C-alpha cells in the first residue's frame, strides 16, 4: 500500500 | 495465399504440381474439378506478424462515452477538430503505446497514427 | 519498574497534532507531488510518440511501467522526507519511532505526506475493467 518495493 | 473453394462441392482445394507442364494446380480431393493456381504462391508466415492494426479498428469506435478525444490533432479527409484515440487494445501486440486515431463526426471514420 | 513511574511523571501520548505538518511542508509536498505527476505525463507522451526505447531485459511496456514508478517512488521519498524534516522534538510519533517502540519512518510519511503507490501482485492497480481500472477513469490512462 505504499510502493512497488515496500509493502502493498 | 487465400483460400479457395471448389466449384462443384464447395469443399477446400488443396495445391498439386503438374509433373508434366510444371504448373502449380488446386484440385478437389473429393471430386476431379482442378484450377490453375493463378498466384503462384501458397503457404506465407509473417512469424514477426507485423500488421497495421488499422485494419483491425473499427470506425464505430467513434461513439464510445469511454474513450478518451483530443481536438489537437485534426481529420486529414474533413478536418474535423475531435479526434478518439486509444492503444492497441489487442494482446500479442509485441511492446505498442502508440496512440491509433479515430476521426469523430459521423462517417469519416479516418484513421491515423502518429 | 523506575521507568514506569517515570512515565508517570512525564507521561505520553498520541494526536492530531502529531499527525498535523508545517503549512510550507504541505506545500512542499504538494509542490512534490504536481512536479512528479508532471513528470509521468511527460514519460506517457514519450511512449505515446514513440520516442521511448526498451531497457536491456524488459519489453517497452515493462520499461515505461519502471520508469514512472521509479517517478512516483522518488516522488514518495522526498514527501516523506519532507514530512520527516517538519517533525519537531515534542513529536510523539518522532518519539516512538526514534525509540523504536512502535511504527516506521514509513507509517509517520504515510500519516503526514503521502499514502504512496497502491500495488497489488507487484504492479500498479491493474486494468480491471476494460482496459481501464475503475469507471471513472477513461480508457488508457496510466496516469499515477
Ligand atoms: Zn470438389
Ligand atoms: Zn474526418
Amino acid at each position: 500500500i505504499w510502493g512497488i518495493g515496500c509493502n502493498p | 495465399v487465400g483460400i479457395r473453394f471448389c466449384q462443384e462441392c464447395n469443399n477446400m482445394l488443396y495445391p498439386k504440381e503438374d509433373k508434366e507442364n510444371r504448373i502449380l494446380l488446386y484440385a478437389c480431393r473429393n471430386c476431379d474439378y482442378q484450377q490453375e493456381a493463378d498466384n503462384s504462391c501458397i503457404y506465407v508466415n509473417k512469424i514477426t506478424h507485423e500488421v497495421d492494426e488499422l485494419t483491425q479498428i473499427i470506425a464505430d469506435v467513434s461513439q464510445d462515452p469511454t474513450l478518451p478525444r483530443t481536438e489537437d490533432h485534426p481529420c486529414q479527409k474533413c478536418g474535423h477538430k475531435e479526434a478518439v484515440f486509444f492503444q492497441s487494445h489487442s494482446a500479442r501486440a509485441e511492446d505498442a503505446m502508440r496512440l491509433y486515431y479515430v476521426c469523430t463526426a459521423p462517417h469519416c471514420g479516418h484513421r491515423w497514427t502518429e | 519498574t523506575v521507568i514506569n513511574n517515570w512515565l508517570l511523571i512525564e507521561g505520553h501520548t498520541i494526536g492530531i497534532g502529531d499527525s498535523i505538518a508545517d503549512s510550507k511542508t504541505y506545500q512542499d509536498i504538494q509542490n512534490t507531488i504536481k512536479k512528479a505527476k508532471q513528470d509521468v505525463i511527460e514519460v506517457i507522451e514519450k511512449a505515446h510518440n514513440n520516442e521511448l526505447e526498451p531497457t536491456p531485459g524488459n519489453t517497452l511496456r515493462q520499461t515505461f511501467e519502471n520508469q514512472v514508478n521509479r517517478i512516483l517512488n522518488d516522488a514518495r521519498d522526498k514527501t516523506g522526507s519532507s514530512a520527516q524534516k517538519s517533525l519537531s522534538e515534542y513529536n510523539n510519533f518522532k518519539s516512538m519511532v526514534v525509540s523504536g517502540a512502535k511504527g516506521s519512518k514509513i507509517n509517520i510519511s504515510q500519516v503526514i505526506a503521502v499514502v504512496g503507490q497502491q500495488n497489488v501482485e507487484g504492479k500498479r492497480i491493474p486494468f480491471g475493467f476494460k482496459h481501464r481500472t475503475l469507471p471513472h477513469f477513461i480508457k488508457d490512462d496510466y496516469g499515477p
